[PDB]
RNA sequence: GCUCGCCGGAAGACCAAGGGUUCCUGUCCAACGUUAAUCGGGGCAGGGUGAGUCGACCCCUAAGGCGAGGCCGAAAGGCGUAGUCGAUGGGAAACAGGUUAAUAUUCCUGUACUUGGUGUUACUGCGAAGGGGGGACGGAGAAGGCUAUGUUGGCCGGGCGACGGUUGUCCCGGUUUAAGCGUGUAGGCUGGUUUUCCAGGCAAAUCCGGAAAAUCAAGGCUGAGGCGUGAUGACGAGGCACUACGGUGCUGAAGCAACAAAUGCCCUGCUUCCAGGAAAAGCCUCUAAGCAUCAGGUAACAUCAAAUCGUACCCCAAACCGACACAGGUGGUCAGGUAGAGAAUACCAAGGCGCUUGAGAGAACUCGGGUGAAGGAACUAGGCAAAAUGGUGCCGUAACUUCGGGAGAAGGCACGCUGAUAUGUAGGUGAGGUCCCUCGCGGAUGGAGCUGAAAUCAGUCGAAGAUACCAGCUGGCUGCAACUGUUUAUUAAAAACACAGCACUGUGCAAACACGAAAGUGGACGUAUACGGUGUGACGCCUGCCCGGUGCCGGAAGGUUAAUU
RNA sequence: AGGACCGAACCGACUAAUGUUGAAAAAUUAGCGGAUGACUUGUGGCUGGGGGUGAAAGGCCAAUCAAACCGGGAGAUAGCU
């Protein structure tokens, strides 16, 4: 089993878009930023705790980050993860 | 035997292959063939230490018997087969216990014939006995020079030695090369000689051809810069030196045989 | 016109990276004196 | 938006490498873009990459690397055993439809499949670091069976024509559907089963190999495609409605057959040749120690798990390698129509483009092309360049020759369209029907329909019928090199190099020889019919005299002669 | 059958013209050679500088080769400009 400190610090935040509403009105997804090394089985579990919902699935993808230029000099931002958590089509947070 | 081929092209007009019929058509014996990669004449520092070597066709090992210590049980001949990497054809021969084994194939030799080795074998090609008990003026080939290590003279095509004099712990063998050599007669040799006799009457025919047999090109010292060889150089064509190695040494006619350690056996140089 | 350069990553890695600089005397040389110079990207690998 | 032009074996569409946000949306035009710019691969902000099955990771090895001990070396280090890494190779599993501005075999819908762990039940000899099988392998060639795909017919929907005609033998469009599961076909290979015995497989083995009997002769393995199902589903021309004009929502006909057909599949097959064509694991099987009414194995069912990383975009290119938005370079896959032998070539389809300065004018001269009176190599170092020849079928073809060639020698004739032979022939394909049997994806017969050359005869048009594109100039004498090849990346492709063949010479195996202070390694898991060096250079006829000089080989009496004493 | 023939892809580079502050630090256009083999090509590996490799041209070894490149001895030496 995993611990609650895991839990508690693996989910961020919620990921705000448009492809993020489509999935929520749609498919019943919900988009999360997510901890870069968290895996699914945290995923699901912190999910279903720190929600109280019930997840059928978690997909994740992780994001690179932009290299940009602010007045001449070159930075770049952080990659961080993404989930796309599918719930079991009666939660509806 | 010897077919010389039809020119219909320039490249097969002097062919002369040698075609037996006798040798199996199938794939060989799998459970007595292990893979060897080739070198390119490449020593372990990755350098060129034998020229003129590279390329040519793939080629899987066939384990051949030389001790042939199989003692006391007789075995019949399957088959004669196709080696690569030999000029000599190898017999499959069929051990009465169940046992297979690959062996040099003698002159004469054919599906069906029994084959025996021992102190007690008949004296028939391809039986193989301790020099001792081989009668003097006998032709044999595959001869040990240290009893029990394996053949290791009169193993190419054609082949053979013939035993000379029996004086003692020794024999006095004839080899190939005209020399008289002694060896213990412990060391067991194979009755008859090597098959395949006709080997060298095969011509090439073709730069390709040799180049199959992983044989490169040779380029003339004389056809080089001074840098290169001792012989190059020349406003046209142009020697003015005695013939040498690559390396400077006199290369028709200077002896390069020292050894003290075996002299002792060496009764008369090839000349 | 094939010029020199002949990109494959495996390859630059394989030659100039980290792990192969570290295998002999010579290559540690090679990064003690890049240390020391100061150096802001000690091989390829970064 | 309409019209015009260009590519279409690519200038279209995918994958690998490489690059890394160039992808999409909004906004901006200072700089960048060889001009302007409202545009952009530019600036700025935001968005975007979803996997049990694809790839990596992972299991296994190749060349090769590293390498405990070890051997060797002034030091540094070198080699290498047991091992351990290393793909460009072997190893489990997913398809069709839909959807976003941007991802999809990943999301959704439908239908599947693989491996492993647990639990229950039933049966039960399980067990490896060991044995055996298998995996597992070349080049060329020849078919036969198929499919992708196309064409035509039928069917369905629509049309009746801006100018003579067009209710028809007329015109346009569509006519699609997977993995899986069942079937085990065309065809390929192989005799099967039982018993007994055994110097073999490091021990054992019931496994493999070998031997001997008995008996049966049909049993096993592999296998494209088709057919059924998947699928009463999906898709579907088009029609109907809203458009906030990009498109959104709602329905939905027919969805068949014949013929042609691959370089793809059966096929890792078959035939043949010599130059004789990876490894290891997964997998199947056998036992050893060991365990023993346990563990373990087999089968059914249930349940759980299948992580992590990549996934945008370019990818013959403005995003990669060339300093550039550079006429260059860059591995693999797909492969429509008409003509054609064709992946050539011409015109087109799907699809993509008009190459990021224009507008005028119509001088010399330069570049790239067209034509040319009469002449026809007079040009020039030289026919350099250009012009010319150019296809298929048939007739015909010299010296010389190594008997294969020379040879496409040279030279010549026919060639379009229409009709008939023959309402479409020879041939190919092949339905219904009939009859058999081991009732099947069967055999024999039968021939409807479909497809269809080539030839002859007659006619006919033009200056010309291989009409375009495409597509040998030919012959005579001679030097050199036998030949196919190779070479001065970037002024030399040759007569130079190589070559098959020839000779000499060294080398008896711990070979000579080469790399190396050495250990070692190559030669070679080769053994004088072998290997190294040197010269010559197919083949034919041949290869003469000189051993004084310089080398090399042999000799060992005498003279001279080192360290040493 | 064949280092067989004609001929695309592919690999080359014989002739000519152009270009020569190029579109290009070696190309383009029109022709040309091989095109089942001593062929060609991808991926990975090995050989290291008096060394490698070379069907041999002193060719090639990162646009560098009768001795690579980088750093050091080093401010070499220069009866010469
Ligand atoms: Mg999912
Ligand atoms: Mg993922
Ligand atoms: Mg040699
Ligand atoms: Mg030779
Ligand atoms: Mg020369
Ligand atoms: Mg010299
Ligand atoms: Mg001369
Ligand atoms: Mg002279
Ligand atoms: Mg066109
Ligand atoms: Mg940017
Ligand atoms: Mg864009
Ligand atoms: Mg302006
Ligand atoms: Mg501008
Ligand atoms: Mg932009
Ligand atoms: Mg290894
Ligand atoms: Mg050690
Ligand atoms: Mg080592
Ligand atoms: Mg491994
Ligand atoms: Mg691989
Ligand atoms: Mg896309
Ligand atoms: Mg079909
Ligand atoms: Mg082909
Ligand atoms: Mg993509
Ligand atoms: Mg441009
Ligand atoms: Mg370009
Ligand atoms: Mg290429
Ligand atoms: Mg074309
Ligand atoms: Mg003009
Ligand atoms: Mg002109
Ligand atoms: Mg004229
Ligand atoms: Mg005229
Ligand atoms: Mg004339
Ligand atoms: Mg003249
Ligand atoms: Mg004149
Ligand atoms: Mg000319
Ligand atoms: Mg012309
Ligand atoms: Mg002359
Ligand atoms: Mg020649
Ligand atoms: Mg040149
Ligand atoms: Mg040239
Ligand atoms: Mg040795
Ligand atoms: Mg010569
Ligand atoms: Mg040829
Ligand atoms: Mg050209
Ligand atoms: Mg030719
Ligand atoms: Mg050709
Ligand atoms: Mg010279
Ligand atoms: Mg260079
Ligand atoms: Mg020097
Ligand atoms: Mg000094
Ligand atoms: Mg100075």
């Amino acid at each position: 089993m995993i611990r609650e400190e895991r839990l508690l610090k693996v989910l961020r935040a919620p990921h705000v878009s448009e492809k993020a509403s489509t999935a929520m009105e749609k498919s019943n997804t919900i988009v999360l930023k997510v901890a870069k090394d968290a895996t699914k089985a945290e995923i699901k579990a912190a999910v279903q705790k720190l929600f109280e919902v019930e997840v059928e699935v978690v997909n994740t993808l992780v994001v690179k980050g932009k290299v940009k230029r602010h007045g001449q000099r070159i930075g770049r931002r952080s990659d961080w993860k993404k989930a796309y958590v599918t719930l079991k089509e009666g939660q509806n947070l | 035997a010897v077919v010389k081929c039809k020119p219909t092209s320039p490249g097969r007009r002097h062919v002369v292959k040698v075609v037996n019929p006798e040798l199996h058509k199938g794939k060989p014996f799998a459970p007595l063939l292990e893979k060897n990669s080739k070198s390119g004449g490449r020593n372990n520092n990755g350098r060129i230490t034998t020229r003129h070597i590279g390329g040519g066709h793939k080629q899987a090992y066939r384990i051949v018997d030389f001790k042939r210590n199989k003692d006391g049980i007789p075995a019949v001949v399957e088959r004669l087969e196709y080696d690569p990497n030999r000029s000599a054809n190898i017999a499959l021969v069929l051990y009465k216990d169940g046992e297979r084994r690959y062996i040099l194939a003698p002159k004469g030799l054919k599906a069906g014939d029994q084959i025996q080795s021992g102190v007690d074998a008949a004296i028939k090609p391809g039986n193989t006995l301790p020099m001792r008990n081989i009668p003097v003026g006998s032709t044999v080939h595959n001869v040990e020079m240290k009893p029990g290590k394996g053949g290791q003279l009169a193993r190419s095509a054609g082949t053979y030695v013939q035993i000379v004099a029996r004086d003692g712990a020794y024999v006095t063998l004839r080899l190939r090369s005209g020399e008289m050599r002694k060896v213990e007669a412990d060391c067991r040799a194979t009755l008859g000689e090597v098959g395949n006799a006709e080997h060298m009457l095969r011509v090439l025919g073709k730069a390709g051809a040799a180049r199959w047999r992983g044989v490169r090109p040779t380029v003339r010292g004389t056809a080089m810069n001074p840098v290169d060889h001792p012989h190059g150089g020349g406003e046209g064509r142009n020697f003015g030196k005695h013939p040498v190695t690559p390396w400077g040494v006199q290369t028709k006619g200077k002896k390069t045989r020292s050894n003290k350690r075996t002299d002792k056996f060496i009764v008369r140089r090839r000349s | 016109m094939k010029r020199t350069f002949q990109p494959s990553v495996l390859k630059r890695n394989r030659s100039h990276g980290f792990r192969a600089r570290m295998a002999t005397k010579n290559g540690r040389q090679v990064l003690a004196r890049r240390r020391a110079k100061g150096r802001a990207r000690l091989t390829v690998s970064k």
